[PDB]
């Protein structure tokens, strides 16, 4: 009833006697190989821990240390990503002149003739473009010299061995206990006050004493070399009070409540400044000072040992009504007990955020010199749709994992999932019929839309210009957008984002930034395919978790396992019934949405927003605003969007992109590939591998691990990884060349 | 409904009517064997056909073989 | 009782949830008005016949006798013909 | 120790030092002799 | 207190009652449908359904249809609904045809959801579904033709 | 010699709220399962249809729409409880008929009573070749 | 000369090849300073350009029509190698590989777990088998004529 810290002492001890007995965390695969097969469950069942023991303790220390090292992977990669921005870097240069150099990163040795990747980038160097954009966000914070960026890969360095070195400790030495895991009350109240809370003050305090005053001083054109350490803005406040005057006070109206003052660092403007391009740094500032506040608030909501604050089960339990039962009773004992329903949550809501942080960085370029550099965007755009899409699939699969092996009735019951599951059929039919529905009233139009426009009837199609399904709500929802500021918020200067606000065309250096988004039929059309895609989605993933336990057609599937292949060529043929399967399937069609939700983001900035600006202020888009009248049909797409913006991939050979000409291709192979998986079964492979053995037993050279084709979850995992890389990997190439060329 | 039948290299280790789930295997005594007992599908009626009981067989080569053949309500696992 | 061998559509629920078995609301002469001449309609192999004959020959007249001002297939081309790439 | 050994003869580890001494092996071979359709010295 | 019970107390019949199925509003409605009314000479049963549907399905065959621009034919597009009533006159009939022989009797319920036997619906009868297509062909193309008997002081024509 | 017991109706049923796995149209005009078991208190048990109910102290029937629904919960009843557990089949006539445990023994325990079926006496690959039943009514294995 | 080919260093096309790709490559130099670092870089691509056409153009490489070297594998000694020679060498190394593999899975095959020689690797074993292959195609030659290399049988 107290929260305390609470750890063992020693409990596994430290010895390579166990790295050198492969398959040792199990008990059938320890005893080594009898076929082929054996070799690859070591792999599959490497991060199943709750299948290696029933114990929650042990379980939950392994976690520990596995989010140790994953921390320390990531701090390596960063450390990496910083040492490579100084020794093999022109960020001196696209420092001076940011609208005209690219930005580079990597230099490739000169061995096979690879040194023609080595283009010009600018500023009397040759490499390879990036597009990760950590050159805007160390302009952004304020580094200027190499030097700085060496100490921060050497600071990232020992921040990996510091969380290597704790995944090692708190697991063969001081190792926590599981009461000490389940303080729940307390870890929420230290993740949104002392993690995030402090985070974002700490962050608002480098802002308001580094990123402003130099940030400035970079604004102004002076020279970087000849712009102040950061650290002598901390020593004489003349020099911080020169650029932002309420410095000269020394936090006296902060205690006196004359926060008015701080109006000159600490400003609600909104929109973009147009010297860089990105969101002004006061109000970035100011909203991290704001964000810090409300989490160090919100970071004492849950009680602990000091009677104050909620207790997260009575909260749960009073919420329940007629329509529901007792529902919520018995979620806080679901949740204190599954590590399967923690990270089922958790993926669905973070991979739903980095959609959120796609949309929202695009929209509102947070970094100087973002909203120019194309490639940056586009490729940061894509990296988080798929981050997030992924994340979601990972979200079913473990809400079906919980299904099937921590839920309990008799023993952790609770009333919403039992009411949930007793009208599953109901769920899911009706989700069917939306998916139809939508399936009809979306992709049917693209179809109507082809053959009206092949009969020569373009006026019997749904165009701007003929059949109009013109998006009211959303024109509407963006024009109040639009009239906010002054109205519906006095405190703000101009619009939430460019796209709103009508007029108002920000741009850097010859290109532009932003400007007000048209939205039409082609959008309407776009956003219902979205709609359609992601509701098919759920319908796959959310029906493989509600018939995860049982079924009209098995009605004890539950004990057959999370991941089994079928149950038979009976009934009629049971293949592919696991929620494993339903996770498998569930991967293509996200990847069917994501791609087409891409897609529509490439050719409408392409076509609607980024361009040339005249010094007249004549704009013309990267394609000529063909948005409206080609991706209406679907031999538009075909036609004025991928055989037209692939010649830059196809044509990349001889030049710095041929990496991209080459990787189109091997993606094109390796998805090609995946389909022989997707398209057999493992019969046929192993009565091939059987007469391979008679020719290898012929010469005395067959191995004693009999070779065994793949299982058959193993085909279908072999095939939508292949898949999955396959087209992700084309649309990648694609689009940096295309992004690079053309930007 | 699907046909089963049950050959004389069983062994009796009564693992295909363990095995099954709509109860067709029986276990009746027989003399050929060491366990005194081998296998019948007297209910090939409710058999659906998901070949578990084959999945079960140590017999090399098996045992029970289950040959799919003419469809019912029953072999098809209908609830409708 | 919910399980009885005797009466098994109580059983199963071999009921009518929305039938309301009460009277006709349709007044007389109105219903005699529509059972004499939806009379001859009403016998199922007639109707078929009369369905599938009466719709094609009207079909056949519609299509037959069809218009240039209606259907751009029966006015025909109205343009010069083109030149092919290297033929007529 | 006699573990950290065995741990090393494993398949993937031994497997990257023998590619690594490979690949090492051949770019020094093509840095020496690049390019080269044919087998010059007859 | 709860809202979601099972369907007529037995949860062992897959359904359930909810506002949407077992309400008296939604009960009396369907129960005043022509479609569910059980003592009713399916001839007029189907005369009524024909005439909602013909009269319906005028508006988007005349609105959306080809010729629904040229004003000088467009109106005469009822016809396409005409002719659909036609082809689903055909899938009525040639259901029933398949469904109920001459001499089978009602294959509806004979009960009531209170238990007490009663009468079951001869929709479910050859004769009974034969009066039926009838009345909706019937009611069907006069539903068409009402409907585009009327042009005129609306605000889609 | 074994006489199997008879179906009793207003046998009491488990505590459900009901859910959409149930019964169908085939129960009404096809078939239906019944089983039923003894269970020495009031439980909690997971349903082969969808959620949990409230297994009733005493005497307990429950009807289902298919026989491997009842041979699952009869298997889990025996595993996690321990109860013995019956089923029969319903036709639409009101006729019974019973199924397992057949000889009142269950049928992984070899019973004396039990005659062969579809046994064949020989090795698995004595079969013949299908041409030596081409245009016959036989297939290799019937035999 | 062979197929209608003509040998790459009476060619035109194979130094128009040479000429544009060089002239290319210095195109690229003018952008930066002759003491820079790119420019030494792309002069080196230069004298490795040079040093690989002359090269193929020296060794009696076949060019088409199209300035390319085109390898000729119907065995005329005048182009040995480009495909004979090297694939002789070839044959060597994968006879070697093969038959170094073939020995250790002989010298495990009597152990007593044989699947735990074969994912861990016994390298003094190894090591002690990998320079037998240097004599491969004696050894595979002897235990042909003994019947040591097929299993009697299978
Ligand atoms: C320059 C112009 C003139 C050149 C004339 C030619 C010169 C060639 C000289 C070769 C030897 C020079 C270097 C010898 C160093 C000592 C290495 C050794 O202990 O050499 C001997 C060893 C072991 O010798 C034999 O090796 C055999 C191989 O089986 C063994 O293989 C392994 C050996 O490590 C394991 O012990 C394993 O358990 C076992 O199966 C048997 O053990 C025999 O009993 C044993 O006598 O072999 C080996 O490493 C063979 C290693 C040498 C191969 C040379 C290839 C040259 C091409
Ligand atoms: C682009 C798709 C694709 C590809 C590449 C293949 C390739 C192959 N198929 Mg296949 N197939 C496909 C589609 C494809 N198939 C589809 C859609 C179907 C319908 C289901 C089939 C059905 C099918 C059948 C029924 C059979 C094959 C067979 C084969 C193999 C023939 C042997 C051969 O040609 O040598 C090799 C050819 C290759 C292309 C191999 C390329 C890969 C090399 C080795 C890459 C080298 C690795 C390199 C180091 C990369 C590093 C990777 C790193 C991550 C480790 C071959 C590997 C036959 C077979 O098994 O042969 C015995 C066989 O019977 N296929
Ligand atoms: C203000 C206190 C505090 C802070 C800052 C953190 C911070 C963190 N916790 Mg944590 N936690 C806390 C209190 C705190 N926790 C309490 C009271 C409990 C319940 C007893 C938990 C239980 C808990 C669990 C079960 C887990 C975490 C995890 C994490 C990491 C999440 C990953 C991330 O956000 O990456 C961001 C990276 C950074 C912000 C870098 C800063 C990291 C600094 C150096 C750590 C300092 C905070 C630490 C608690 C201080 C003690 C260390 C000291 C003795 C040396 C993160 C670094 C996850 C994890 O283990 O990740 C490895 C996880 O599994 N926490
Ligand atoms: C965790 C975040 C953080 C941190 C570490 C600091 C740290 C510091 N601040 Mg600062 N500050 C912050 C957030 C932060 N601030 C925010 C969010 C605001 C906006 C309200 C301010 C506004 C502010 C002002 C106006 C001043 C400082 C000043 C200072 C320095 C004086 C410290 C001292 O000597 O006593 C110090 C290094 C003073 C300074 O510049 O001293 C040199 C000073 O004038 N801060
Ligand atoms: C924080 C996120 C997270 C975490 C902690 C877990 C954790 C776990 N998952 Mg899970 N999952 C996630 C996200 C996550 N997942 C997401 C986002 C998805 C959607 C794709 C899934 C879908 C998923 C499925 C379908 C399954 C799991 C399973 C598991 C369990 C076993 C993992 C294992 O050992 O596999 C071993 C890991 C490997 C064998 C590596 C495979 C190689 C990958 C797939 C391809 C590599 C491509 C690479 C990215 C780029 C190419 C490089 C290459 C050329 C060299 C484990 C507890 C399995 C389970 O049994 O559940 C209990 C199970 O079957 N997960
Ligand atoms: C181009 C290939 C293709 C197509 C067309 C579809 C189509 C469909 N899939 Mg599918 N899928 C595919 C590939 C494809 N899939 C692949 C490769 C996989 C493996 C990963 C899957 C896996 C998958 C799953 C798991 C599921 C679907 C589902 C669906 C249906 C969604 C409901 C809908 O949209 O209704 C609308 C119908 C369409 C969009 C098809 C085109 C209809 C046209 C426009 C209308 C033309 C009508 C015309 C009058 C025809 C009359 C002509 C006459 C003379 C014959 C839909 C019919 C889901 C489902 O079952 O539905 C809920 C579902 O669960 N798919
Ligand atoms: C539903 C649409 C809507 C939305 C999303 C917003 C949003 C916002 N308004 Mg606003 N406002 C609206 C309608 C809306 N307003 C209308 C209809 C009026 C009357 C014309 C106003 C008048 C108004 C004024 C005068 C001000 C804002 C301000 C603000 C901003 C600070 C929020 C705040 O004041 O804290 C919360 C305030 C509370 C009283 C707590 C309300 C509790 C909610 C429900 C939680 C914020 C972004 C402030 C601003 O300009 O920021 C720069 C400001 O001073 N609004
Ligand atoms: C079976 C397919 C195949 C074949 C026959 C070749 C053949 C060749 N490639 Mg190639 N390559 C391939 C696939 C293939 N490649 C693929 C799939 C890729 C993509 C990854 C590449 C990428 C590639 C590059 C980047 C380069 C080549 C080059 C070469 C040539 C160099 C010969 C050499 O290394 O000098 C001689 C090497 C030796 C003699 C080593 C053997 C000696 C041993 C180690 C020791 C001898 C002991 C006695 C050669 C003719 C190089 C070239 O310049 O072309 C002219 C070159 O730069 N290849
Ligand atoms: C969120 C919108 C759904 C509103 C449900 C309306 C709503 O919230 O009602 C609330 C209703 C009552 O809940 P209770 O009174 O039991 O709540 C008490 C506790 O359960 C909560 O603490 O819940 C239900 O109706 C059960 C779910 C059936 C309804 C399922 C319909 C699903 C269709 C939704 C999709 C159409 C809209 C899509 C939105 C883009
Ligand atoms: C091709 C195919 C196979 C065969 C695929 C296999 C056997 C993959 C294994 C091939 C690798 C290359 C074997 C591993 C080789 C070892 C790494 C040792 C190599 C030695 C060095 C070169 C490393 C299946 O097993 C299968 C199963 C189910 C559905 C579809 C399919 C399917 O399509
Ligand atoms: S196939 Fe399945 S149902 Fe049929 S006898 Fe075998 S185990 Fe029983
Ligand atoms: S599984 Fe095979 S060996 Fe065992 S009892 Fe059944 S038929 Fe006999």
């Amino acid at each position: 009833p107290e929260v305390k810290i609470l750890v063992d002492r020693d409990p596994i001890k430290t010895s390579f006697e166990q790295w050198a007995k492969p398959g040792h965390f199990s008990r059938t695969i320890a005893k080594g190989p009898d076929t082929t097969t054996w070799i690859w469950n070591l792999h599959a069942d490497a991060h199943d821990f709750d299948s290696h023991t029933s114990d929650l303790e042990e379980i939950s220390r392994k976690v520990f240390s596995a989010h140790f090292g994953q921390l320390s992977i990531i701090f390596l990669w960063l450390s990496g990503m910083y040492f490579h921005g100084a020794r093999f870097s022109n960020y001196e240069a696209w420092l001076n002149d940011p609208t005209h150099i690219r930005p580079s990163a990597q230099v490739v040795w000169p061995i096979v003739g690879q040194e023609i990747l080595n283009g010009d980038v600018g500023g009397g160097f040759r490499g390879i473009q990036i597009t990760s954009g950590f050159f805007q966000i160390w302009r952004a914070s304020g580094i200027t010299s190499e030097l700085q960026l060496y100490c921060t890969a050497i600071g990232a360095l020992v921040f990996a061995a510091l969380m290597l070195f704790a995944g090692w400790f708190h697991y063969h030495k001081a190792a926590p206990k599981l009461v000490w895991f389940q303080d729940v009350e307390s870890m929420l109240n230290h993740h949104l006050a002392g993690l995030l809370g402090l985070g974002s003050l700490s962050w608002a305090g480098h802002q308001v004493h580094v990123s402003l005053p130099i940030n400035q001083f970079l604004n102004a054109g002076v020279d970087p070399k000849e712009i102040p350490l950061p650290h002598e803005f901390i020593l004489n406040r003349d020099l911080l009070a020169q650029l932002y005057p309420s410095f000269a006070e020394g936090a006296t109206p902060f205690f006196t409540l004359n926060w008015s003052k701080y109006a000159d660092f600490l400003t609600f403007r909104g929109g973009l400044d147009p010297l860089t391009g990105g969101l002004w740094l006061t109000d970035i500032a100011h909203h991290h000072l704001a964000i810090a506040i409300l989490f160090l608030i919100a970071g004492h909501m849950y009680r602990t040992n000091w009677g104050i604050g909620h207790g997260i089960k009575d909260i749960l339990e009073a919420h329940k009504g007629p329509f529901t039962g007792q529902g919520h009773k018995g979620l806080y004992e679901i949740l204190t007990t599954s590590w399967h329903a923690q990270l089922s949550i958790n993926l669905a809501m973070l991979g739903s955020l980095t959609i959120i942080v796609a949309h929202h960085m695009y929209a509102m370029p947070p970094y100087p010199y973002l909203a120019t550099d194309y490639g940056t965007q586009l490729s940061l755009f894509t990296h988080h749709m798929w981050i997030g899409g992924f994340l979601i699939v990972g979200a079913a699969a473990h809400a079906a994992i919980f299904m099937v092996r921590d839920y309990d009735p008799t023993t952790r019951y609770n009333d919403l999932l039992d009411r949930v599951l007793r009208h599953r059929d109901a769920i899911i039919s009706h989700l069917n019929w939306v998916c139809i529905f939508l399936g009809f009233h979306s992709f049917g139009l693209y179809i109507h839309n082809d053959t009206m426009s092949a009969l020569g009837r373009p006026q019997d199609m749904f165009s701007d210009t003929a059949i109009q399904l013109q998006p009211v709500f959303a024109q509407w929802i963006q024009n109040t957008h639009a009239l906010a500021p002054g109205t519906t918020a006095p405190g703000a200067t101009t619009s939430t984002s460019l796209t709103w606000g009508g007029g108002d065309l920000v741009s850097v250096g010859g290109k532009v930034a932003l400007l007000p988004i048209p939205l039409g039929t082609a959008d309407f059309l776009v956003h219902h395919i979205h709609a359609f895609t992601i509701h098919v989605t759920v319908l796959i993933l959310l029906k493989g978790v509600l018939f995860a336990r049982s079924s009209r057609l098995i009605p004890d599937k539950a004990n057959l396992g999370f991941r089994f292949p079928c149950d038979g060529p009976g009934r009629g043929g049971t293949c592919q019934v696991s929620a494993w399967d339903h996770v498998f399937l569930g991967l293509f069609w996200m990847y069917n949405a994501i791609s087409v939700v891409i897609f529509h983001f490439s050719w409408k900035m392409q076509s609607d927003v980024w361009g040339s600006i005249n010094d007249q202020g004549v704009v013309t888009h990267i394609t000529g605003g063909n948005f409206a009248q080609s991706s209406i049909t679907i031999n538009g797409w075909l036609r004025d969007f991928l055989w037209a913006q692939a010649s830059q991939v196809i044509q990349s050979y001889g030049s710095s992109l041929s990496a991209y000409g080459l990787f189109f291709l091997g993606a094109h192979f390796v998805w090609a590939f995946s389909l022989m998986f997707l398209f057999s079964g493992r019969g046929y492979w192993q009565e091939l591998i059987e007469s391979i053995v008679w020719a290898h037993n012929k010469l005395k050279v067959a191995p004693a691990t009999q070779p065994r084709a793949l299982s058959i979850v193993q085909g279908r995992a072999v095939g939508v990884t292949h898949y999955l890389l396959g087209g992700i990997a084309t649309t990648w190439a694609f689009f940096l060349a295309r992004i690079i060329a053309v930007g | 409904s699907h046909s089963v039948k049950i050959y004389d290299t069983c062994i009796g280790c009564t693992q295909c009517v363990r095995a099954c789930p709509t109860d067709v295997l029986e276990m009746i005594p027989w003399g050929g064997c060491k366990a005194k007992q081998i296998a019948s599908a007297p209910r090939t009626e409710d058999c659906v056909g998901c070949k578990r009981c084959e999945s079960a067989c140590p017999t090399d080569f098996l045992s029970v073989r289950v040959y799919l053949w003419h469809e019912t309500t029953r072999s098809m696992g209908l609830a409708y | 009782v919910y399980f009885d061998l005797e009466d098994l559509g109580n059983t199963t629920g071999q009921w009518d949830l929305y039938g309301s078995d009460a009277p006709s609301p349709y007044n007389s002469l109105q219903s005699k008005f529509f059972e004499t001449f939806a009379a001859p309609f009403t016998k199922r192999g007639l109707l078929l016949k009369f369905l599938i004959l009466g719709g094609g020959s009207t079909l056949a007249y519609f299509s037959a006798t069809a218009s240039g001002d209606i259907l751009p297939i029966k006015k025909g081309p109205q343009l010069p013909p083109q030149l092919g790439p290297r033929l007529g | 120790m006699r573990d950290l050994k065995t741990y090393l003869s494993v398949a993937p580890v031994a497997s990257t030092l023998w590619f690594a001494a490979l690949a090492g092996l051949l770019i020094e071979i093509n840095r020496f002799f690049p390019d080269a359709l044919t087998f010059p010295f007859f | 207190y709860q809202v979601v019970q099972p369907i007529n107390g037995d949860p062992f019949i897959g359904s359930l009652e909810t506002p949407v199925t077992s309400s008296p509003l939604v009960a009396w409605y369907l129960s005043n449908l022509p479609g569910y009314r059980t003592a009713v000479n399916p001839l007029l049963r189907g005369i009524e359904v024909g005439l909602a549907h013909g009269f319906l399905l005028v508006g988007p065959f005349v609105k959306a249809g080809p010729l629904r621009n040229t004003e000088i034919a467009g109106q005469a597009g009822s016809l396409a609904a005409g002719g659909l009533v036609v082809i689903l006159s055909i899938c009525l009939t040639i259901y029933g045809i398949s469904s109920f022989n001459e001499g089978d009797p009602s294959t509806a319920p004979s009960l009531t959801l209170t238990g007490r036997k009663k009468q079951p619906d001869q929709l479910q009868t050859a004769d009974g579904w034969a009066k039926f297509t009838g009345g909706f062909f019937f009611g069907g193309i006069s539903g068409v033709i009402w409907a585009f008997f009327l042009l005129y002081v609306l605000d889609l024509p | 010699g074994f006489t199997p017991p008879e179906l009793d109706p207003n046998t009491p049923s488990p505590i459900f709220g009901g859910s959409t796995g149930g019964l169908l149209r085939k129960a009404q005009v096809e078939e239906f399962y019944v089983i039923t078991w003894e269970s020495p208190k009031e439980q909690i048990f997971e349903m082969p249809t969808g959620g949990a109910a409230i297994m009733r102290e005493g005497p307990n029937l429950l009807k289902l729409a298919r026989k491997e629904q009842c041979l699952a919960l009869g298997t889990r009843l025996r595993s996690k409880y321990k109860i013995k557990y019956q089923f029969y089949r319903v036709f639409p006539s009101g006729e019974v008929q019973y199924l397992h445990p057949k000889d009142g023994v269950y049928p992984e325990k070899v019973n004396p009573g039990r005659q062969g079926v579809g046994v064949n006496f020989r090795s698995i690959g004595k079969n013949v070749s299908p041409i030596e039943v081409k245009f016959t009514g036989k297939q290799p294995y019937d035999l | 000369d062979i197929a209608g080919l003509t040998p790459c260093k009476d060619s035109k096309q194979f130094a128009k090849r040479e000429k544009q790709s060089i002239k290319k490559l210095e195109s690229s130099l003018k952008l930066y300073a002759p003491d820079s670092a790119p420019a030494l870089a792309i002069n080196a691509t230069i004298e490795k350009t040079k040093r690989r056409f002359d090269n193929y153009g020296k060794q009696g490489l076949l060019c088409g029509a199209d300035g390319l070297p085109h390898l000729i594998v119907s065995g005329d000694q005048r182009h040995w190698g480009e495909f004979i020679t090297p694939g002789i060498l070839f044959l060597y190394i994968a006879g070697w590989i093969g038959w170094v593999g073939r020995s250790y899975l002989i010298a495990i095959r009597d152990d007593k777990k044989p699947t735990q020689k074969e994912i861990i690797i016994d390298v003094p074993l190894a090591t002690g088998l990998v320079f037998r292959g240097f004599s491969w195609p004696i050894a595979a030659y002897r235990e042909l004529l003994n019947g040591e290399l097929v299993a009697k049988d299978v």
